[PDB]
């Protein structure tokens, strides 16, 4: 079971970068495992 | 163990992502669960992690302490499975907790995109992509998960 890395990039902001994806607002509970769920 | 981001492989399929700073490797903790990892021919070893924040570090303490200011837009460096390094602009979400309000990012990639860096202006990691929430309409939506440092 290798678990290996490999560089991919450097890490830099990028000027006119596409802009996507909207901005909501949840209500989320987090649990002891780490798991996020709506708060219906 | 140079400073960049890196995929995280197991032989191959990518499992993850992550980002070296200081010379601690920085990951979601569901990507290595905390298994040693191998940089060229050497081991990373854990040092710290935590299961409810879903993060891990090798080599050292998390060093990654930058916060989003609440206001600005950000960058996801998303690095997905079979795919070049690509930065995509957004404007984070709020995940409302009882413990308080998260950054969040509406943005979708593939399961092995987890561990990718978000990124302030300054280019500082902000916090990792991939511990978060499926909308109604089967989107997701990501915390801006940071540690302390
Ligand atoms: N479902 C999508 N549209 N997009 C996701 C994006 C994955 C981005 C990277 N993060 C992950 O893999 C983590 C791992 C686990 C970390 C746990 N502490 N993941 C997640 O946070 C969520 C957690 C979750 C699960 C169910 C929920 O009701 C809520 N509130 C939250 N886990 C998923 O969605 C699983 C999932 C659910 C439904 C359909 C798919 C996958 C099929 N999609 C893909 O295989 C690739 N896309 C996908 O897998």
């Amino acid at each position: 079971v290798d678990m290996y890395i490999e560089r991919a990039g450097d890490i830099t902001w990028e000027k006119d970068a596409e802009v996507t994806g909207n901005s909501p607002r949840l209500d989320v509970a987090l649990d002891e495992s780490g798991d996020f769920s709506l708060v219906e | 163990t140079t400073d960049g981001v890196y995929r995280v492989m197991t032989r191959s399929t990518q499992v993850g992502v992550g980002v070296m700073q200081e010379g601690v490797f920085h990951t979601m903790w569901h990507v290595t669960k905390g298994a040693a990892l191998r940089s060229g021919e050497g081991r990373l070893d854990p040092y710290w992690g935590d299961v409810k924040q879903d993060l891990v570090s090798y080599c050292g303490p998390w060093k990654l302490d930058a916060a989003w200011d609440g206001l600005s837009e950000v960058q996801l460096l998303a690095v997905p499975p079979g795919e070049r390094a690509k930065n995509i602009q957004t404007l984070p979400g709020i995940f409302k907790t009882k413990d308080g309000d998260i950054g969040a990012v509406a943005l979708d990639y593939p399961a092995g995109t987890s561990g990718s860096p978000i990124l302030d202006k300054c280019g500082r990691v902000i916090g990792l992509y991939g511990n978060g929430v499926v909308i109604k309409n089967g989107s997701y939506v990501s915390a801006i998960t940071q540690g302390k440092r």
